[PDB]
């Protein structure tokens, strides 16, 4: 037969604009196509994007940034009023730390 | 956190019980709803994580990754329905099932409290990806790619398993919280060196590290568009997440065990950025771009500073979004002309102006233009590296130039010049592709508006 | 209950049902001879089940509804285009020959199953032992390649050795010129193109290979053109045959058990027809195979098992 | 007429029902980790005259 | 063969295995082995042909030699301690000979050469029986005498079995030989953990038996003995090929499939003793078995191979004989990992 | 090695000693039992698929029997597993109590007097 | 051990080496198998008689019985091999490879 | 429609269906009774109530 096997020919690609000039690129059926576009646009831009950004922008401060600022203001006021240094090089009281007896 | 896990397991039978022409609509709608649900995990604390149960927890490092995964699933669904139109209903449902199973495994991986459970899920992610690549890839190289994708992973991960169980026979627990609190220094012995290597090599090969990256071009080129999206944007970040997690038990060995990997990362970042300059394949260029960015992330994780961790987290998020957008942009042209050569279809700005705008924005974000989160991550990593050693500003600086070049190179090759005369099958851009581009690009700048959401726990 | 080892352990034996009229009969002959009419008359007179000659759509007639399917989903070959273009470059000739051999094997399995299950005799037109002559006629005329003959010989060697040859072989002799006269007077416009060399090759193959080798197993009843219309005399000649020389008398209960398990379960019968030898004439690409299989599965009574297709009126599915 | 509508679009409640079921299972998991409720040194508190538990 | 005679022979095989499993006397265990061999020899030659006769002869020679070494080891043990009970095997030379004989019976390397030949020479049902049921008795004896084993010899044979199984299975296009080499590697895995924990051995044996039963039933359902004949099944029944691919993935040991559970557990057990290098080498070597399972999956399920025309006829008929235990076997082979702790019921 | 085969007082082929009756039985809503039922349902679906029957709706009695059998066996399997783990913990605690010299309780030391080396990250 | 015990062990080892090293005939290997069985019988009888283990005196007889089975089995197989090749040569059993 | 007998007819095999449902219901009620008695025995042995 001078051939190697029985096979279908490779078909040409289908253009969705031929049977649907306004085809949205979702499906060959115009109605399912239009509703796929509508649901994508409504649930992607309207619901998730804008409302999610609004929700994230107004998330309550669980990182305690404002609380930390107020605490720092209190401590700075107190230590400046009573003349103590603003910070200490030791974050732990040496009275509760027991160094080894002998260093030699 | 079962309020997120269960709806995906419900996406499974909803897809398998859907009418033959309504699978895509239902899947996309409910995946978008699941992403909206997962948006609530961004409300993190400043001290500890969200310990939902004995099995699952959420942290400031894993919540952006979970949001990115749940947001990426619908994008894959939209990007896949074009080239799968002629498929049968059962095979379409199988493809959607693979995607859903991959999302479920990734969601459980990013929140596991246990290192063996993390290993099991982080290894289970291979089967759907391998099936997708080797079944729905287009050319005959895909089979080889699958093999390259498989064993490269497994040869790195099987030693890790051994190390993991060894640790559990020494400390008695592999729970991450107990591991963090009961941490002890690693001595300098050969056994500790090999334990370090076993704990590190799996995540270093999943990054991938330079020299161990040969699987990535194959896997990201022969895969379908959804496969490339998930491989580049999420599956590469498993290595980064795992290294950030596992490095808590490797100090102070890392202090000197990072030198070969730091050297490889920097020089191979330069090397892959240079490789991008001479690439006839447009998908391979994006793959090597991913390699360079992940080399930067490797450096950031290896130098072990708070600024480096912040920059690394931001860079992973930004790279995921950007690389997914670039792959989709390349796939549009591929679907139009059925070829991956970059110099085949030229001057496309004349024919597709809005697509050219999308290309310009994607390329501008790829080269880390301020104040994009790509730049924020890159600059934080560069500052941390400068603190590590002043000479690094040379190599990093070199990369900053080369990236820009190849980035604009791609644009100038594909959008400018004159159109090819014999190519006359370039139809106007569909609404689906424009929506895909917009849903990729708008979150990037929206996160630029509020950058502390992707800066990780060290913020 | 379905026949198996359990039915053999308690009760069922094939040897008891054989009542001197088992007598597998085949009525061979060249193209356009009156072998079919003689077969029907023999079956009527002896009270045996008559099997019409297996065609392209024989397997369709026994599964689902007996109506034939499309040629694209069944056979994928044409006798008419074999007559029009016997040297076509799409491999139609050997594809047709292979499909016809598979159909004949299936028909022989069905006939053996009926005989061994009910004890009633059967009368076939041609058999798997006779199909090869057509293949030979295709080879001498250059219609098929030698590789096709090798593949046919391999398949026949692995398949036809598992069954028992017919008890009595009836052959009808019609000279080639008379066959051509009958063909001309018939009227089918595709058989006018049968050259005399093809029929001469068929008759040569018959008389030189089939009859000599078949006579060693059992005696052969040969009849000229004129002495075949008298079916009563032919039947009375068949009846007084001394059949004690072939493999049939040497068959005991366990061999009949093996053969009866073989004849049912048609998949095991057709097992070796699709051996992975890649001839261009019979090999089909993956894309075409997938498309044709998807087309086949969409037929009204083919998606599920016989009793589970609600689109052809199957009820009570959810309790079956 | 709602028979066809239901048999066509009943797959749209699987995911919301899974969401509610997941919330309920999260609450069930929460109820099994109350061994230190109102017992931490940082949040130990006296009960109000009416309330029974500090959190659920 | 008569169905009654066949049933009697099969029951005699199982009776020999049970006699080995329930005895406390070395003579009775030896008698069980003899009876099992005697009843097994005709079962391998149910379908008579020269290849079946060659397989039966090779199997008989190997098993008779192994049984003679077994009896000699028993007699030496009796000589150095007048005991017949199966116990700590008071003599070391007798224990070396016992280990060698049981390894020869199981097909452990380097006494592995007979397994691929015998598997290839017999039918699929006989190969199923040989590769699943015939492993119980020697492994039961090995479990009973596990405290007196020499770990060096046993571990050497196990490592050799894994290596040789992978390397030999790398080169096969015949499905029966692939199954035999997989069996050799899995016996290596089973015997590597035997000196440390017999419960892990039993768990590995159970999971291997389930997976092998599923594989062999799927191979009988789709009448394929070569790779190319298996490549045709997608055009006749794709569900079978999909289940076969998932079963192959489970046999390859990938998470989250249940075939991952045995090796995992064994690794953990071998890490409770020091034994770090050996499990790492063992997993590295099991990657080879995974490789040729993946090659089979490529050939049969993930790509479509060309078909033949006569396959259209096969579209019109259904499978007549129906295996009742196939779905349960497949489900147990795949979706069993989450029930891992239930292994406590084994000890 | 075998830990529990030679344990004194063990009946050869019992599968459930009387002492196991002293433990709380698994709840019928146990997630492990639900997973066993899911396994039975999957087995029924695969049975439907292999026989070329409508996968979800073909045989409801067969599927229900599949689920019932899997749940029925899984209940006793879970009971035996829980009994075995209770036995393990019982023996562990008894052995620890009977060998005080091998499990000493040393003095607790607070972090304020333990010298831990500091490794700067720079 | 006395010298007779070691002589019987040497006989067993010689028979084992004879089986393991095939020349051409399967019958010679079968004879080596029977020689192994005979040596095992003799040694078991000597050990049982030396220690006056009365109830073990039946053990050698049982041994012989199963030896017969093996012998019969082997001979049966030999017949079939001969019927395939007209010779009992072991080089004819090479249809199956590794 | 089918040219052959199709031994599985329009009506299902009522004996097999009835046996299947009967076995399933018997197993379920046996399981419930066993669970009840196990709960009662456990409470009695530990003396909760
Ligand atoms: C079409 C798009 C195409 C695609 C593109 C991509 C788009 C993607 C979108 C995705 C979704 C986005 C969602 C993000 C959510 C973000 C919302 C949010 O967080 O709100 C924050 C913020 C609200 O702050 P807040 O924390 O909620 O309020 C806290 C206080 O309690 C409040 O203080 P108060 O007590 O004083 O009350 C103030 C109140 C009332 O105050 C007043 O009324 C007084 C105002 C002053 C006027 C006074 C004189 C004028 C009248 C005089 C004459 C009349 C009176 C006398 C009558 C006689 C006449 C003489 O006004 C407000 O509350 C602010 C307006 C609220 C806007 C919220 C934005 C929601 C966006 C979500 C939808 C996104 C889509 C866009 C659709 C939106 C519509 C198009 O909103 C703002 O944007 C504020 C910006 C205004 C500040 C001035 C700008 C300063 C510029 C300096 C920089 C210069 C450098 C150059 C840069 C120039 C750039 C401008
Ligand atoms: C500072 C400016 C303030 C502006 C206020 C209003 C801003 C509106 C922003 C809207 C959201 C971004 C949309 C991007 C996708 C494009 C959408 C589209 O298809 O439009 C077609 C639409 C219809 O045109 P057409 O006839 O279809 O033309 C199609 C042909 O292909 C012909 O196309 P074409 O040739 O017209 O190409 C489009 C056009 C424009 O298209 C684009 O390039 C859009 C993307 C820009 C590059 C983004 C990557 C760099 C990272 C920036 C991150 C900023 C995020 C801020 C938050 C944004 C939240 C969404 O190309 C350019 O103009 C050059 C692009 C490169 C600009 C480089 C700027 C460097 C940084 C400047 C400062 C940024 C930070 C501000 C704060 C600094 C401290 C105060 O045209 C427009 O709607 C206008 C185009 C948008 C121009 C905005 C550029 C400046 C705005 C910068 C970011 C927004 C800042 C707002 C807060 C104030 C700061
Ligand atoms: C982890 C979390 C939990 C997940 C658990 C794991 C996943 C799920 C469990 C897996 C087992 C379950 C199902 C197994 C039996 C299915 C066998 C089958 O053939 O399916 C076809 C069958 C369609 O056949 P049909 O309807 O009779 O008519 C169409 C024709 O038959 C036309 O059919 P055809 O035969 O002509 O089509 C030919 C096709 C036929 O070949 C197949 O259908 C492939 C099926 C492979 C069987 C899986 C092996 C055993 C399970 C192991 C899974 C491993 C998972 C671990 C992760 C690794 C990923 C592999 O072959 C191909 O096209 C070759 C393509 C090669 C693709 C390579 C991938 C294959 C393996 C992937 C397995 C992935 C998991 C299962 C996905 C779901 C499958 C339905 O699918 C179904 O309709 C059944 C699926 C839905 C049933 C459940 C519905 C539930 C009821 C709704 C209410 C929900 C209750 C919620 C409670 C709350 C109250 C509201
Ligand atoms: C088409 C042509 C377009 C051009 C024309 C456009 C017309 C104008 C529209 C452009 C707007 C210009 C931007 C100007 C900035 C104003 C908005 C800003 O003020 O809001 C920020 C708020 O921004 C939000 O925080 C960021 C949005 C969150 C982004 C989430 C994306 C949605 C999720 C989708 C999936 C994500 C995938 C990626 C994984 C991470 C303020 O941050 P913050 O300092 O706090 O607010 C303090 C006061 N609060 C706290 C009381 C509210
Ligand atoms: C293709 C890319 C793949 C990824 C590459 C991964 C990189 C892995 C490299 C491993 C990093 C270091 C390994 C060992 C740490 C030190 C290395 C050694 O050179 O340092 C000296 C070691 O001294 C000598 O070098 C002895 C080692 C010599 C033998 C090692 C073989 C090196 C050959 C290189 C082959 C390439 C390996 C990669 C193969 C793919 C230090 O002296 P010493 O104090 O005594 O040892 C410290 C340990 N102590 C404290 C317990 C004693
Ligand atoms: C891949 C999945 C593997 C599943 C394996 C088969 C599962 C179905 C088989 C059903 C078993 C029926 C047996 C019940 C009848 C009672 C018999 C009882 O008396 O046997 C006891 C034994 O009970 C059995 O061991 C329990 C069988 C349970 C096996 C299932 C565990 C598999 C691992 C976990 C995977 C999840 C399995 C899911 C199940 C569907 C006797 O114990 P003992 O005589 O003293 O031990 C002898 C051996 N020793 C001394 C050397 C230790
Ligand atoms: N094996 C075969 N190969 C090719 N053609 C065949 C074969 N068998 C039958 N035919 C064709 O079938 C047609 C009718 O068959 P035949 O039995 O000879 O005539 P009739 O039906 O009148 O008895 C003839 O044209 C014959 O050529």
């Amino acid at each position: 037969p001078t051939i190697r096997l029985q096979e279908d020919p490779d078909p040409e690609d289908e253009n969705l604009y031929e049977k649907n000039p306004d085809s949205h690129g979702y499906d060959k059926d115009p109605i399912v196509d239009l509703w796929n576009m509508r649901v994508v646009f409504f649930f992607g831009f309207s619901i998730v994007l804008v409302l999610g950004s609004t929700f994230v922008a107004y998330l309550p401060d669980y990182r305690m940034q404002e609380w930390a600022r107020r605490e720092a203001e209190r401590l700075v006021k107190y230590r400046e009023a009573n003349g103590l240094p603003l910070m200490e090089s030791n974050c732990f009281d040496p009275n509760k730390i027991q160094l080894p007896e002998d260093e030699d | 956190m079962l309020k997120i896990i269960i709806p995906t397991t419900m996406l499974l039978p909803m897809t398998w019980m859907s009418k033959h022409n309504m699978i895509w609509i239902n899947a996309t709608v409910h995946s978008l709803l699941i992403s909206l649900i997962s948006l609530s995990l961004l409300n993190q604390l400043g001290e500890n994580s969200l310990n939902f149960s004995l099995t699952f927890f959420s942290d400031s490092l894993s919540a952006p990754l979970l949001v990115l995964t749940t947001w990426l699933l619908p994008l894959m669904l939209m990007a896949s329905q074009s080239h799968l139109s002629k498929e049968t209903t059962t095979r379409k449902k199988l493809y959607i099932t693979m995607l859903i199973l991959l999302q479920l495994f990734l969601i459980m991986t990013f929140t596991a409290t246990e290192l063996i459970l993390f290993y099991i899920l982080f290894e289970a992610t291979l089967v759907p990806t391998l099936i997708i690549i080797t079944r729905w890839g287009n050319q005959t190289e895909r089979l080889n790619a699958g093999l390259y994708f498989l064993f490269y992973t497994l040869a790195g991960s099987l030693p890790l398993l051994v190390a993991l169980v060894y640790i559990q026979n020494t400390t008695g627990s592999l729970n991450f919280l107990i591991i963090h609190y009961w941490s002890h220094p690693l001595s300098n012995s050969w056994s500790n060196i090999f334990m370090w290597l076993a704990c590190i090599m799996a995540f270093m090969v999943k990054m991938p590290l330079y020299g161990l990256h040969l699987w990535l071009p194959k896997a990201h080129v022969e895969a379908p568009i959804a496969g490339s999206m998930v491989l580049a944007a999420v599956l590469l970040k498993l290595g980064g997440y795992g290294m950030m997690r596992i490095t808590t038990i490797l100090n102070p060995l890392t202090n000197y065990m990072a030198y070969p990997f730091l050297m490889l990362s920097m020089w191979g970042m330069i090397m892959t950025s240079s490789i991008c300059l001479r690439q006839t394949d447009l998908k391979s260029l994006i793959a090597y771009s991913s390699v360079s960015h992940m080399a930067l992330v490797i450096v950031a994780i290896m130098i072990q500073t708070p600024w480096s961790f912040m920059g690394a987290t931001a860079l992973m998020i930004a790279h995921g979004l950007t690389s997914s957008m670039l792959f989709c942009l390349a796939n549009t042209n591929y679907e139009r002309v059925h070829s991956r050569t970059m110099i085949l279809a030229r001057g496309l700005q004349t024919l597709l102006p809005l697509m050219a705008t999308w290309w310009l924005v994607a390329s501008l974000t790829n080269l880390a233009l301020p104040p994009s989160i790509n730049l924020i991550g890159e600059l934080f990593i560069i500052t941390a590296s400068f603190s590590w050693s002043n000479i690094t500003i040379i190599l990093m600086g070199m990369n900053m130039m080369i990236t820009a070049l190849y980035s604009l190179y791609m644009l100038i090759t594909t959008q400018r010049g004159k159109y090819t005369h014999h190519i006359n099958n370039i139809k106007p851009s569909f609404t689906r592709e424009n929506a895909l581009m917009a849903l990729h690009i708008l979150p990037l700048l929206l996160l630029t508006l509020n950058p502390k959401m992707i800066l990780g726990p060290l913020y | 209950l379905q026949y198996g080892p359990l039915a053999f352990v308690l009760g069922e034996r094939t040897t008891r049902k054989l009542t001197e009229t088992s007598k597998v009969i085949t009525v061979d002959g060249n193209i356009c001879s009156g072998k079919g009419r003689l077969a029907r008359e023999i079956a009527e007179k002896l009270g045996l089940r008559h099997f019409p000659e297996a065609g392209i759509h024989y397997a369709d007639s026994t599964t689902g509804d007996g109506k034939p399917l499309d040629v694209q989903l069944s056979g994928n070959c044409s006798l008419e285009k074999f007559y029009d273009d016997p040297k076509s470059n799409d491999g139609n000739s050997y594809r047709l020959q292979s499909w016809l051999y598979a159909s004949r094997l299936l028909q022989y399995a069905d006939a053996l199953e009926h005989l061994l299950s009910t004890g009633q005799g059967v009368v076939l037109e041609r058999s798997i032992y006779s199909d090869f002559v057509f293949l030979e006629a295709m080879y001498r005329q250059g219609f098929i390649r030698k590789q096709c003959v090798e593949h046919y010989n391999e398949v026949k060697k692995v398949t036809a050795c598992e069954y028992l040859p017919p008890h009595v072989v009836v052959y009808v002799d019609v000279p080639v010129p008379e066959i051509q006269s009958r063909i001309q007077k018939k009227g089918n416009p595709h058989e006018m193109k049968i050259t005399a060399a093809y029929l001469q090759d068929i008759e040569n193959a018959y008389k030189k290979t089939f009859l000599p080798e078949m006579s060693e197993k059992c005696e052969v009843l040969q009849y000229s053109a004129r002495e075949a219309e008298d079916a009563e005399k032919v039947v009375e000649d068949i009846e007084y045959l001394k059949c004690d020389k072939g493999p049939w008398p040497d068959q005991d209960d366990r061999t009949f058990h093996r053969l009866r398990m073989l004849v049912q379960n048609k998949l095991e019968v057709l097992n070796y027809t699709t051996i992975p030898v890649y001839l261009p004439e019979i090999t089909i690409g993956a894309h075409q195979s997938d498309r044709v299989f998807q087309k086949f599965t969409e037929l009204p009574g083919r998606k599920y098992s016989p009793g589970y297709n609600e689109d052809v009126g199957d009820k009570w599915i959810w309790l079956k | 007429n709602v028979l066809q509508i239901v048999r066509d679009h009943w797959v749209h409640i699987l995911v919301p029902v899974g969401f509610v079921f997941g919330c309920y299972l999260d609450r069930r998991s929460d109820e099994k980790l109350t061994a230190f409720r109102n017992k931490s040194l940082l949040f130990k508190r006296e009960l109000r005259p009416n309330e029974e538990v500090t959190w659920k | 063969m008569n169905p009654i005679i066949y049933t009697t022979l099969i029951m005699t095989v199982m009776s020999g295995t049970m006699l080995v499993m329930i005895s406390s006397h070395w003579l009775l265990i030896w008698i069980g082995f003899e009876m099992n061999l005697l009843a097994m020899i005709p079962v391998l030659m149910k379908n008579f042909n020269p290849r079946a006769t060659e397989a039966a002869t090779k199997y008989f020679l190997t098993q008779a030699t192994a049984s003679m070494m077994l009896m000699m080891a028993i007699i030496i043990n009796l000589l150095y301690s007048g005991q017949w009970t199966i116990t700590k095997m008071f003599n070391p030379v007798a224990m070396t000979m016992m280990t060698m004989a049981l390894a020869m019976k199981l097909g452990l390397s380097p006494f592995h050469f007979w397994v691929p030949e015998v598997t290839q020479g017999i039918s699929l049902q006989a190969g199923l029986l040989l590769l699943t049921w015939q492993k119980l008795a020697p492994l039961s004896v090995l479990c009973q005498i596990s405290q007196s084993i020499n770990p060096n010899l046993m571990l050497t044979m196990a490592m050799l079995s894994i290596l040789i199984g992978g390397w030999g299975g790398l080169n096969q296009t015949q499905l029966r030989k692939i199954m035999a080499y997989s069996s050799i590697a899995h016996m290596g895995w089973m015997t590597a953990v035997l000196p440390y924990n017999t419960t892990m051995t039993i768990l590995n044996l159970l999971i291997y038996i389930t997976m092998t039963l599923a594989m062999f039933m799927l191979l009988i359902h789709s009448s394929a003995t070569t790779t190319l004949s298996l490549s045709h099944t997608w055009n006749k029944m794709p569900v079978i090929t999909s289940l076969m691919m998932v079963t192959l993935l489970s046999m390859g040991g990938l998470p989250p499939l249940s075939g991952f559970m045995p090796k995992w557990m064994i690794i953990q057990e071998m890490t409770k003793n020091e034994s770090i290098i050996m499990p790492t080498l063992m997993a590295m070597t099991a990657l080879l078995n995974l490789y040729f399972y993946m090659r089979l999956a490529y050939s049969s399920s993930l790509t479509m191979f060309p078909s033949t025309n006569n396959m259209k006829m096969k579209w019109q008929f259904e499978h007549t004989k129906q295996m009742k235990l196939l779905p349960t076997m497949i489900v147990l082979s795949t979706l069993v990992l989450p029930m891992t702790p239930a292994l406590s019921s084994l000890n | 090695m075998t830990m529990m085969s030679g344990r004194p007082g063990r009946v050869p082929l019992q599968f459930l000693p009387n002492e196991a009756r002293s433990l709380p039985p698994p709840k019928l809503t146990d997630p492990r039992l639900v997973y066993m039922g899911f396994l039975g349902y999957c087995s029924g679906l695969i049975d439907n698929a292999i026989r070329r029957r409508p996968v979800v709706s073909a045989g409801l009695h067969r599927q229900l029997l599949y689920v019932t059998s899997f749940v029925f066996f899984g209940y006793y399997l879970l009971k035996r597993q829980d009994y075995m783990y209770a036995l393990r913990d019982h023996d562990m605690f008894a052995y620890v109590k009977s060998h005080p010299e091998d499990f000493p309780e040393k003095d607790k030391k607070t972090y304020g007097e333990i010298l831990e080396e500091f490794h700067p990250v720079r | 051990m006395p010298l007779v015990y070691m002589n019987i062990i040497m006989a067993f080892a010689i028979a084992l080496a004879g089986l393991l090293m095939y020349r051409s005939h399967l019958m010679s290997s079968l004879l080596c198998l029977e020689g192994m069985m005979l040596s095992l019988f003799i040694m078991s009888t000597l050990i049982i008689l030396n220690t006056h283990f009365t109830l073990a005196n039946m053990m050698p007889i049982i041994l012989l019985v199963f030896a017969a089975c093996e012998a019969a089995l082997g001979l049966s197989l030999l017949v079939m091999v001969s019927n395939t090749y007209g010779t009992d040569y072991v080089q004819n059993l090479n249809l199956l490879q590794c | 429609k089918f040219y052959i007998r199709e031994p599985p007819h329009g009506s299902p095999d009522w004996l097999k269906v009835g046996l299947t449902l009967g076995t399933s219901v018997f197993l379920w009620i046996y399981l419930i009774k066993q669970h009840k008695e196990d709960v009662l025995e456990y409470k009695r042995r530990n003396g909760l109530e």
